[PDB]
């Protein structure tokens, strides 16, 4: 699905 | 009693949340500002959304056990828990001397017209009241909200899971501290059915967020209103 702000707050 | 590992994990929850909660509201000040007059309130609610949704992670990332989860998971997780632990971490502000969010000045003061202006209706916002009033009325010690904020997150059930093995065994561990908690520290009357109340207002909380979900969709469907959002909340809710 693409979440990058998700993925870069979670490292 | 609550074994070493059951006392760490308390620990280090309270510490997460006492690093993602700060019970001034401090940064309140950087939001669009709330305007009560449409949809007035939307652009500060939905950036205090996105800041909540920020604490949110930094929270789950301090969960034990939650860092043994691909990110895969860890993304499945929070994307489905978002607006849950909202709901429930903003239970701390929320009062019902008046039945509103009261976060320090009259200017961050939600009441229900407040959230309407936000876009949502009484389908939602009714039994969001309802579950504020009825979990504040469970008067829960911090350690016990900090757990069910970390249960509500590591939930095996949420679609999209693939490791509900691992993810159900972290919960596991966390629902056991939380039950030993409560026996070993809730005192009597109030601990009476506590952690079968605490599951129930999980379960509130799953109609709450197919509530919400059902709004945010119709609400975000206008690029008129999705201009208001932020790109966070776009990502976490969902981008038409
Ligand atoms: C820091 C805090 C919490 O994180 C958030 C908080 C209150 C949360 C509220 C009260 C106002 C309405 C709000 C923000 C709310 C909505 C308006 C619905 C979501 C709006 C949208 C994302 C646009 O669908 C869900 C949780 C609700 C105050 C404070 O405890």
């Amino acid at each position: 699905k693409n979440h990058p702000m998700l993925m870069n707050l979670l490292k | 009693k609550l074994s070493e590992e059951q006392q760490h994990i308390i620990a280090i929850l309270l510490d997460a949340h006492h690093k993602t909660y700060d019970p001034t509201y401090a940064d309140f000040r950087d939001f669009r500002p709330p305007v009560r007059m449409p949809l007035s309130m939307l652009p500060h609610l939905a950036d205090l959304v996105s800041y909540s949704i920020q604490k949110v992670i930094g929270f789950a990332k301090m969960i034990p056990g939650f860092r043994d989860l691909t990110s895969d998971d860890q993304i499945v997780l929070l994307k489905s828990s978002a607006i849950e632990v909202i709901m429930l971490r903003s239970n701390q502000s929320f009062t019902m001397d008046d039945m509103s969010w009261d976060c320090g000045s009259q200017d961050y003061k939600y009441d229900v017209t407040d959230v309407s202006k936000a876009g949502h209706t009484l389908e939602l916002i009714e039994p969001l009241i309802k579950f504020q009033v009825g979990l504040k009325k469970l008067n829960l010690h911090e350690e016990e909200h900090v757990l069910l904020m970390a249960i509500c997150i590591v939930s095996p059930d949420r679609p999209g899971v693939q490791d509900a093995k691992l993810v159900e065994a972290i919960q596991d561990r966390l629902s056991n501290t939380l039950q030993t908690y409560i026996r070993c520290r809730h005192p009597p009357p109030g601990s009476h059915q506590l952690y079968a109340k605490m599951i129930q207002k999980l379960a509130d909380l799953r109609s709450l967020n197919e509530e919400h979900s059902k709004q945010y969709r119709s609400l975000s469907f206008q690029p008129e209103n999705s201009m208001k959002l932020t790109p966070l909340v776009l990502e976490v809710f969902g981008n038409e």
